[PDB]
């Protein structure tokens, strides 16, 4: 039981899924040709005589990134119809990914996903990896998420997305896209883990001492966070945290489900011999502003609910000690209507290490997911960017030329504004 | 020339511009497409559809229902090209019949309706529709008022005088309306 | 000239508002 | 400049327009 | 899958396309007979974007070679990598246009254009999922300019939803070779404004400067110029033909570098370009790539970017690079030169990365700029145009071939309007 | 294809043709008996077995000049039918060659030219070689050009003329004919390269150091200009110029088609050693007042458009540089309404050298064809001489007796005065 289905959309999601599936395979002893010389059930399906096929679906409206996987080292793992690919990409256009280029693939990926779900008996929820700033990852994911919400309904949809950085950006029309997809994440998602690339760059260059890191490193880090999230299904530990009880504890009001993820300890193998990475040390490194996966200041807001996912050699006594210390920190302030503000899941399996990675072999690890009001700041800056370009109606002819309206621009902006205001309001005390 | 955005809107109301019904023919809501004066300073294709369809319908009825039969309302993009190619050719013909009195029509002005270049075409279009109805509703004994208006005078005193005559006519005729509807 | 202009436009807009 | 005589000719145009429009209706209304 | 059909016209366009096909054949590992002999398997993955496959594992370019004089057809056929092209794709006239636009557009090109449309219909239906067209021509003559313009108009009429790229070379005031260049240049620009999706403005004067100053070639020829242009031409579509860490096709670049429909005139550039003697003193890194690519003395169009503002810039990097380096460098360019960039667009730069470097180098970079300073390029022409048209000199050839004076008036007015649009957005 | 038919009329024409055909034969390797032990296709037809018959037609109202051809070294070259002749010359009379005697033999040469034009598939035009001074070369050439314009229509006709000298005149009635010929060269020709003998005499005695030259040297130089004109047709090079390109760039208005031709470098064999006749030097030489082939001062006018035909070892970059230097000169002034006024053609075949000739061997050659208002001066002086003789009605009876009217003289006079006024007008700036 306790299965889950992963949907990897767009190039960002497909590559993040490359990292994620390499990780799961190493974790469970499953070879890239499928064979394994139980727990694997949460991600893999046993196909006849020793063949564990991942419970995932790769999508792109473009052939290239999927072809890398078809010809890669993991060709014998995914079964051919799981890898769905189109002909021409959305080309950095929400309207293409959603309305014109998107409608041709949607029934195919939906048929595949339904065939995937008819094989699992305790489906927990969907994990959707994508990117806000892209064309496919924004529009086609909007479409897919709306359709999934109609069909399956009460299933929990968790999305892990690459939110656009403040200064470092790769595309020009990016703000536009990032706004329209918000109109979906409010309604058709249950918990949205936004992650910025600039923050992971700073994490790499400060912690792992990698001067020039590429997308593979960042994808390894995101994969590690995902593994830490679902370990409580895949392993046994002192305190397990499901997905439903996790969502019960982390989300106080329906609209408020945009927590921040942070993994620790992320150090190079060399500074690791000198560090005494106790439970307290990594527990505290989680609450530092520099170890954040998104560019924001936790000091600039108040926390609402935190979940600590400990992995490895962790006893409950020192967890209680560390949580009491954090409680006695004034730089870390909390809302008042959450007197107890910590969920604790403790797990036995230490974090596995991928060959060729930068992270070391450590015994204890923490994944902290914190619903803080400070995330509002992020949205703020992106909105400002929008209102620059939209003031001239720049690039809008591409969108309205593809089946869009301007009313949708206006509605998406009004929605993001109401979301920000709801965050600012929930923050305040009484 | 701010009055160009002004007289246009007034002349827009001159043809009887009702922002509601003329938005109702397109099957879309008003809240998503603003009308009025400050509507074509930026790219605004919906207000473009609406005003252009009203302006082409006010001048012609049957041929308008013909050339815009497979187009209006151009909600999709395959049928949009029909609108953009049925309107551009007509505007080109209209500009070629008048010549220097019109801006040269370019299809590129229709890829993004906005900026002063679109407002210029729109004002001269409104002038043309006004005039070709002053050519038909003015009496056969007064058709010269049309060409008297096409006579591009250059002296200000005569312009003053012409306005003067027209405005006294305006006062007297609006007063006679009251006499007829009350008595 | 501006005075006749103003009287003109005002009478225009207000008479347009007559039902 | 020319912009003011164009303002004048435009307002003359509007006067002539609306006047003829209301005349063609009042002649209908009186009969 | 995303096939590109290429079209050459005129002597300039034909020779530049010949260089293009040489370099691209070298890239995919095609030999002069069409027989694949490369080492890596990637080279065969997307060979089909440019090469049809004929029987026996030979590959034939999906190109249509057009002209009005057969001499160019013979010259192309006889060159190296000449035997690749299909013989049924050489569509030539018998006289030549005589640097007369009216002859290329109305009299003889009008009669020849049907065969060209027939060949492009055959080639385009032959392809699986077309993505656009590439017209390599020059604007100064009669065949290139006017013929390619008639061809572009017809193509857009038949396939309205495709991409339309042009690598048109523009006249230059200093290095001029024809008396009636302004007329043809104006009349062609008038239609390029409407019927294309993105126009890469090259200029012979700029390439001569690139060769004289940067490469320090004592006596440059047209071969070196065409080599530079072909380098840019292939650099644009590397991502179509090869994988990478951030892909970018042609419609992506079109959606990113064009804010408004009319502003689709770009200036290209390439890096690294070093001499031979100066080579061993250079560090081939991402900082040096970006510093060279954002320099004004490296642009392939004789317009100084310092006189305007970059509406948008695209950088297509090739090789194994870090994304942190690329992004830090783009942000550095933008922050140090904040005055050369407009303000109502944050993050003017689009970046893409392909994993395969060009032949012989370990990494490279291609640059595309949508800048307001390109308006200078047009103003020059306009001035010259007026200086002649006022007196109606050389007008009787164009008139005797059936044109009008009203057409010259419209062409001038449209060029002026494009200049006004660019200048307006410059602020 | 690309064939051109060169008509040689009158004594001067037939002799300049002897020169031209010697040159072409030696150029394409075709022996004087027609055999060659492609390019020749423009000037020769390949009849039967390696036998080449030139596409020329030698005419004259006198047989002796054609009889020397028929008895000379090239008797085996022109097949007999093309060397057309009458019985009595026109005796320096326009009225005889045009009306009296030309009417008997116009039809013969017309039949022959029609036969020639039928055998070519790519006719470019006609190259009429004649003199203005004689009776045949003026009268019969006028009649021939009239009939050819009626017959062939739009075919381009380039005439190469021997115009009288300002000082040295060998005939007395010469101006008369040279004036009547104008009435044709205006309407029926497309380009007229007038050349004066006195200027070639001065060029010889100065550049070539030939103390007293005869007509053979002059004809050699003229043939060199003709070959340089047609080189872009026969051989291949960097930038190519057809005949229509030439006419398009060189002719600003219909009535204005009288360009000056000049050549560089014409040095001795002995002088060629000490000089390094690079591109810059020959390009500056083409613009020198003493190197023109007609007597006039190009400083006294304004250039309207000029075509540079480079030949041999010529790269484009130094062509550009030399042209830029010509531009930054103050004495070479250009009309304003022609800001870009240089056409450039570059051919790969260097200029050949006839045995026994006077020119040396050079690796680069330049033929400059310039349209400058200065040529008006030429007409002026000759016109004055006309206005002298018509003052006394001298020699007019010889014209009136054979069917000419004095009204025709008055008419030619008015026409040439109008042409001068047109040049004076087109010169002026706005
Ligand atoms: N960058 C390059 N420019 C060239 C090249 N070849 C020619 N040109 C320049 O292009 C300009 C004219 O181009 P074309 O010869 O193609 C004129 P086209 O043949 O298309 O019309 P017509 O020849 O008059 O029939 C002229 O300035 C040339 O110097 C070249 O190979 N590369
Ligand atoms: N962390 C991370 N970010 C990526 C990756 N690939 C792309 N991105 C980022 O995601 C955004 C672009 O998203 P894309 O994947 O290129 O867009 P898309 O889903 O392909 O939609 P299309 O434009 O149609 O291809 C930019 O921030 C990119 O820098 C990746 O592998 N890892
Ligand atoms: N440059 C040059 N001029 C020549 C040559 N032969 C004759 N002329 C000149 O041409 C002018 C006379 O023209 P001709 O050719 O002799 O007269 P024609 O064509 O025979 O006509 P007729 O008088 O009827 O015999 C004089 O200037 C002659 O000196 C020549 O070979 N070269
Ligand atoms: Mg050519
Ligand atoms: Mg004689």
């Amino acid at each position: 039981m306790r299965e889950c289905i992963s949907i990897h959309v767009g190039q960002a999601g497909v590559q993040i899924g490359n990292a994620c599936w390499e990780l799961y395979c190493l974790e469970h002893g499953i070879q890239p040709d499928g064979q394994m010389p139980d727990s694997f059930n949460t991600f893999f399906s046993e196909t006849g005589a020793g063949k564990h096929v991942p419970r995932a679906v790769f999508v792109d409206l473009e052939p290239t990134v999927i072809d890398e996987v078809r010809t890669g080292t993991y060709r014998q793992l995914f079964h051919p119809e799981q890898l769905i690919t189109g002909k021409e990409d959305a080309a950095n256009n929400y309207a293409r990914g959603h309305y014109t280029i998107g409608k041709e693939i949607i029934d195919l990926v939906l048929d595949r996903i339904r065939k995937l779900a008819d094989q699992c008996t305790g489906l927990q929820g969907f994990l959707v990896f994508h990117s806000f700033g892209g064309g496919t990852g924004s529009g086609f994911t909007s479409l897919l998420m709306e359709r999934l919400s109609v069909d399956y309904g009460k299933k929990s949809k968790l999305e892990f997305s690459i939110y656009p950085a403040p200064q470092v950006s790769t595309a020009v029309v990016e703000p536009y896209n990032s706004i329209l997809t918000t109109h979906t994440t409010l309604e058709h998602s249950d918990c949205a883990f936004m992650v910025d690339n600039e923050a992971i760059y700073d994490i790499c260059r400060r912690n792992l001492d990698i001067e020039r890191p590429t997308y593979t490193n960042l994808n390894r880090l995101i994969s590690q966070i995902v593994s830490s999230i679902t370990a409580s299904l895949r392993f046994d530990g002192a305190l397990n945290v499901d997905l439903t009880e996790f969502q019960t504890n982390l989300v106080p009001y329906p609209r408020i489900h945009f927590p921040l993820a942070t993994y620790a300890p992320v150090i190079s193998a060399e500074k690791a011999y000198h560090e005494q990475l106790s439970v307290a040390e990594i527990t505290n490194a989680c609450f530092e502003p520099a170890n954040q996966m998104v560019k924001c200041d936790p000091r600039h807001g108040k926390y609402m609910a935190c979940c600590l996912l400990y992995r490895g050699d962790v006893v409950p006594k020192d967890v209680n000690a560390a949580i009491a210390t954090i409680k006695t920190k004034r730089s870390i302030q909390f809302v008042d209507w959450c007197p107890t503000g910590f969920k604790v899941g403790i797990n036995y399996q230490p974090p596995t290490v991928v060959p060729g990675g930068d992270l070391a072999k450590v015994q204890r690890a923490v994944c902290m997911l914190s619903n803080t009001t400070a995330i509002a700041e992020a949205w703020a800056r992106l909105d400002h960017k929008f209102d620059l370009m939209y003031a001239k109606r720049a690039f809008v002819h591409w969108y309205v030329g593809e089946g869009m309206e301007e009313g949708e621009f206006s509605e998406a902006r009004e929605d993001m504004a109401a979301l920000e205001k709801d965050y600012e309001e929930v923050g305040v005390d009484s | 020339l701010a009055w160009q955005r002004e007289h246009m809107w007034l002349a827009l109301q001159g043809l009887g511009f009702e922002s509601g019904a003329e938005a109702a023919n397109a099957g879309k809501t008003l809240v998503h497409v603003t009308f009025g004066v400050n509507m074509f300073d930026k790219p605004n294709k919906d207000a473009f559809y609406v005003v252009f369809h009203f302006l082409f319908g006010k001048l012609d009825n049957v041929r308008c229902k013909e050339v815009f039969r497979y187009c209006w309302p151009p909600l999709d993009k395959k049928r949009d090209a029909e609108f953009r190619k049925a309107c551009c050719e007509w505007l080109k013909k209209i500009s070629d019949e008048v010549g220097a009195g019109f801006p040269q029509v370019v299809a590129s002005i229709f890829l993004s309706p906005g900026g002063p270049k679109f407002v210029h075409l729109l004002y001269h279009f409104a002038r043309y529709v006004m005039l070709q109805h002053i050519k038909r509703d003015a009496d056969a004994g007064n058709v010269f008022i049309s060409e008297a208006l096409q006579s591009k005078i250059q002296d200000p005193q005569k312009a003053l005088a012409r306005n003067k005559l027209a405005r006294q006519k305006y006062l007297k005729v609006l007063q006679k309306e009251n006499l007829v509807i009350e008595e | 000239v501006v005075t006749c202009i103003r009287e003109n436009e005002e009478l225009l807009k207000e008479l347009f508002s007559s039902p | 400049p020319e912009d003011m005589v164009e303002m004048i000719e435009s307002q003359t145009l509007l006067l002539t327009y609306l006047t003829i429009k209301m005349q063609k209706n009042l002649f209908r209304l009186e009969e | 899958m995303r096939e590109i059909v290429h079209i050459q016209a005129g002597q300039c366009g034909n020779q530049i396309g010949a260089k293009f096909w040489e370099v691209i054949s070298d890239e995919h590992g095609i030999d002069p007979t069409g027989s694949y002999h490369g080492d890596s398997d990637l080279q065969l993955e997307r060979i089909n974007v440019y090469y049809n496959e004929a029987t026996g594992n030979k590959y034939v370019p999906r190109a249509i070679l057009v002209d009005l004089e057969p001499g160019t057809m013979d010259s192309v056929r006889s060159g190296p990598f000449g035997q690749i092209f299909r013989p049924d794709n050489f569509v030539f006239g018998q006289s030549g246009a005589g640097n007369n636009w009216a002859k290329g557009h109305y009299t003889e090109g009008a009669e020849l254009v049907d065969s060209v449309l027939d060949v492009v219909r055959k080639e385009s239906e032959s392809c699986d999922c077309l993505q656009g067209f590439q017209l390599t021509h020059s604007l100064g003559g009669g065949t290139g300019s006017g013929m390619g313009t008639l061809l572009i108009s017809k193509i857009r009429e038949e396939y309205p939803d495709r991409i339309m790229n042009t690598f048109s070379v523009m006249p230059s005031p200093k290095v001029s070779d024809t008396v009636v260049e302004p007329y043809n240049a104006t009349l062609s620009v008038h239609q390029l404004v409407e019927n294309t999706d993105e126009t890469y403005c090259i200029d012979n004067e700029a390439l001569y400067d690139i060769c004289f100053r940067t490469l320090k070639l004592t006596t440059p020829t047209y071969g070196d110029l065409n080599h530079l242009v072909s380098a840019t031409m292939s650099g644009v579509t590397t991502c179509l033909r090869f994988p990478g860490q951030l892909n970018a096709d042609l419609r992506k670049l079109a959606v990113n570098m064009v804010p408004f429909p009319r502003l689709h005139f770009f200036m290209p550039g390439f890096a690294p370009l070093t001499s031979r003697g100066s080579q061993q003193y250079r560090a081939l890194t991402v900082p040096e790539l970006t510093q060279q690519m954002f320099d004004s003395k490296n642009m392939m169009a004789a317009c100084d970017p310092r006189h305007g503002r970059y509406l948008t810039v695209a950088a297509i990097f090739r090789g194994r690079m870090s994304m942190k380096e690329v992004d830090e460098q783009m942000l550095n360019v933008q922050n140090k030169n904040s005055s050369y960039f407009v303000e109502w667009i944050p993050n003017n730069v689009k970046t893409a990365v392909c994993d395969i470097p060009p032949r012989g180098l370990k990494m490279s970079a291609t640059f595309i700029g949508n800048s307001t300073a390109i308006q200078e390029l047009f103003k020059r022409i306009s001035e010259q145009f007026t200086a002649m048209f006022r007196r109606k000199a050389f007008l009787h050839w164009y008139t005797g071939e059936g044109m009008d004076e009203m057409e010259f008036t419209e062409a001038e007015s449209n060029m002026n309007d494009l200049v006004s649009e660019y200048q307006q957005y410059q602020d």
